RNA sequence: AACGUGUCGCGAUGGAUGACUUGGCUUCCUAUUUCGUUGAAGAACGCAGCAAAGUGCGAUAAGUGGUAUCAAUUGCAGAAUCAUUGCCCAAUCUUUGAAC
RNA sequence: GUUCACCCACUGACAGGGAACGUGAGCUGGGUUUAGACCGUCGUGAGACAGGUUGGUUUUACCCUACUUGGCUGGAGAUUG
RNA sequence: CAACUGCAGACCGUACUCAUCACCGCAUCAGGUCCCCAAGCAUCGAAUGCUCUGGUACAUAGAGAAAGGUACACUCAG
RNA sequence: AAAUGGAUGACGCUUAAGCCCCAUGUGCGUGAUUGCCCAUUAUUCCUUUGGUGAGGGCGGCUAUAUGUGAGAAAGUGUAGCCCUCCCGAUGUAGACGUGGCGUGGGGGUGAGGACGAAGCCGAUGGCGCGAGCCUCGGAUGGACCCGCCUCUAGUGCAGAUCUUGGUUGGCGUAGCAAAGAUCUAACGGAAUAUUUUUAAAUGCAACGUUGGAUACUGGAGCGGGGAAGGAUUUCGUGCCAACGGCACUCGUACACGAGUUGUUCGGUCACUGAGCACAACGUUACACCGUUUUGUUAGGAAAG
RNA sequence: GGGGUGCCCCCACCCGUCUUGAAACACGGACCAAGGAGUCAAACAGACGCGCAAGGGAGGAGUAUUGUGACAACU
RNA sequence: UAGGAAGACCGAUAGCGAACAAGUAGCGUGAGCGAAAGUUUGAAAAGUACUUUGGAAAGAGAGUGACAUAGAACCUGAAA
């Protein structure tokens, strides 16, 4: 873990390596819940699946569409990444289970230190005109987080 | 490639003669690195009974008597493993050079 | 405001550098020194209790026999001078190939 | 194929020029200017001719700027005193 | 010599495919690749259209009237 | 009189800030001989470096313990033996010099290391004109290595449309648009009906089988059998890491086991064809050459 | 005193190359690590170092030797 | 074919193409062409029993070891 918790006896940690989701999509999905409460972060992910709210795309927004639901975050671009939300819901469930083992109350935890990194790539190939072959690569990611009880 | 060299015969004999004279001056002997503080009468000449020794213990007593053991001890303490790739090429240890003993033949 | 920029601590990605070396390259010397119709060199197919490749071997098939030494082989079994190990006299030596 | 020119009509009038002889990732491909082929003249010949004739692939923008619309949001020491 | 009877009939191939996924094109590539069997109605018919048997729903999908496109898609007064 | 809007450099200037001439501090027909601003120039001061450089000292007796003090080398070149003085200093191609810097190895000499070697990192400073050297810290590493004199060489990189690896904006972008197409209920599956901070506005989307519906191929067929080519892709059970450019609970994927039965079917046994070329003969320095079906090998004694 | 970051006034065309002339609407130039180019031999000449000198020097061979021995010494 | 002796040589993009199941995998109708790759964890596998969440992969604890930021293509671990 890049960072250290202030109080180690009231913190629950969780991480996953080589997750098979797009790194750029998971970067935005995980970043929005930093500083949130555990219950508030789970609620937002459920509403994104229902397509009532959206995930704001702040760094890898490229040329993506505009939407009205991005005004809540103070911008105009956003999306609803299905695969990344489901994977992040599983990670939060594991971190909640770790807190129960230690005896903490999951209803009071606050998320700190979300971090997403690039993982080793996986290689495929595609066929182009005039007998050419070009790379068709996959970009997984690592994710790590912890949460503390105030 | 030209690996070997030729040297004039007279020049080779000149070099040997000069080196022999340099070994007769205690100032030049100390400056090269030899410990000769306990020696007497450089150049050192000893009797011919040395050739009849049969045991290494007898030889070591003779070296201590004439004071040449300090130079032998200097070589012993300087033994160490050579630095660099040379230790992979059949030259693993390095040591210094001690006294000479000149004999009338190989007996 | 966000995006973007810069410095520092920590973490990824990647496999450089150092230290290692049962490999290569170069030079020199010594022999009771030089294959085959008494079927060579090469090529194919097989053989282990569990055995794909490689190694050894040929239906006596990871070996039979002689000799010196003696307690091992080992991943798991399994057997308990006779094995293993080194060397070598006696043998076996599938289908081909100069192939007749 | 033309630029040019020349005729037929209308009109108030049917002026002259420049912009990489404006403008081919805007088009078209008639001309010019490969390889096929015919004629005339020239050359012993292979071949030649700014002489005539017929047939002959027109590739790529998702980047920066310019332009056209379309939105979000700071800023008076033009972010600070 | 014609009948009957008794015994014996050696070797190799044999699965699957033959193509809008099993072969050749760097690939499960709208390209290429020999032979046999071939129903009903309309109709001159192995043209073209539809159907019983056999075989298939496999080729990224959802929402959905901007401009500009491609089309084995059309219509327009004088 | 010309082709984008636009140039005494711009603004502007007319008792000029225009044109031709004349002057100068405090005080312009009473101070005669500098109104003021800007250089890699000139004068002057300090420091460096090189000289066709110029001088001087270098025979150490003045006296001195601690609780006015250090040096002095007869020298090209160094941390220059020391002290005065004078004159030059830029430079492409090019030449030369340097007790000039750095790298791998040999001969010598002197050290260092598990109380931590090499390597690696740096808002670690110090020294040098510079190439560089050295200390410091590592919440780095875990076994070798360096100073000096000499010898030796596969000895110093920013570019060669340089070589080999790795990384990269473009970029979650261009796209994944021929062959018309699927819908419904139940079951299966971890893939749901997942909320503690009434029911909809907080677990979406997607997969296989069976029944039902709808539809396509339309006998020159996404039908049923073979050759060439392929060679276990065939079958059952299990399995979902990677692969089938979306998906998979499906699979020609992965794993473990199974399957091909002939007196008559195809081939050989057992025919000739377009043709081939062993023997024999001839040629060639050399068979690895030529002849060898128009009834037919061979100067040719080929019948067992 | 040194080091880091920001700001102010002033100064300041993109590197390598061919060319009389490059900031060029002249060519090569996305980034990093490790590689990457005057060497060896033989004949001659000049400068400088060393030995001997009207003389200088061999080579090939030979003589004596697990010893720093493919060296060194001697003819 | 059997032995020996060495080196002012190279040191994993070097040295033979090959320090490794190398004339191998792979390519071509064929003659032919032809790699990459140090298993260098640790002195010793002592190679993480067991609890808990998860379908699994894995995560959170516990444990071995001087060191696990030595956890299995596992010494060191640079730059972009
Ligand atoms: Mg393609
Ligand atoms: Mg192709
Ligand atoms: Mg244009
Ligand atoms: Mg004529
Ligand atoms: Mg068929
Ligand atoms: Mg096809
Ligand atoms: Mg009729
Ligand atoms: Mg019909
Ligand atoms: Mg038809
Ligand atoms: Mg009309
Ligand atoms: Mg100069
Ligand atoms: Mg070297
Ligand atoms: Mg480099
Ligand atoms: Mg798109
Ligand atoms: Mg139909
Ligand atoms: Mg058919
Ligand atoms: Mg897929
Ligand atoms: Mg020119
Ligand atoms: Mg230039
Ligand atoms: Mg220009
Ligand atoms: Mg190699
Ligand atoms: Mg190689
Ligand atoms: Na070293
Ligand atoms: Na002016
Ligand atoms: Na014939
Ligand atoms: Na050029």
């Amino acid at each position: 873990y890049s960072r250290k918790p202030q109080v180690s006896s009231k913190t629950a940690k969780a991480k996953i390596a080589d997750l098979r989701c797009h790194y750029k999509n998971t970067f935005e999905t995980a970043n929005v819940i930093n500083g949130m409460k555990l219950r508030k972060a789970q609620q937002l992910y459920r509403q994104v699946l229902a397509k009532t709210r959206c995930i704001p795309f702040k760094r890898y927004n490229g040329k993506i569409g505009n939407t009205a639901q991005a005004k809540e975050w103070g911008q105009t671009k956003g999306r609803w990444p299905r695969k990344s939300v489901v994977a992040m819901l599983s990670l939060l469930k594991n971190a909640e289970a770790n807190a129960i083992e230690k005896g903490l109350d999951p209803g009071k935890m606050v998320i700190k230190h979300v971090q997403v990194d690039q993982a080793p790539r996986v290689r495929r190939r595609t066929f182009r005109a005039h007998g050419r072959i070009t790379p068709y690569m996959r970009s997984p990611c690592h994710v790590q987080l912890f949460m503390t009880q105030p | 490639r030209r690996w070997h060299r030729k040297i004039n015969l007279h020049q080779k004999r000149f070099a040997v003669v000069s080196a022999l004279a340099a070994s007769s001056l205690p100032a030049l002997v100390m400056s090269r690195g030899h410990k000769i503080e306990n020696v007497a009468e450089v150049p050192l000449v000893v009797e011919d009974g040395v050739r009849a020794y049969e045991k290494t213990k007898e030889a070591m007593t003779f070296l201590k008597t004439v004071g040449a053991i300090d130079d032998v001890n200097r070589v012993n303490d300087s033994r160490q493993i050579r630095a660099g790739r040379g230790k992979m090429r059949n030259r693993r240890y390095v040591a210094r050079r001690g006294p000479m003993l000149v004999m009338p033949d190989n007996k």
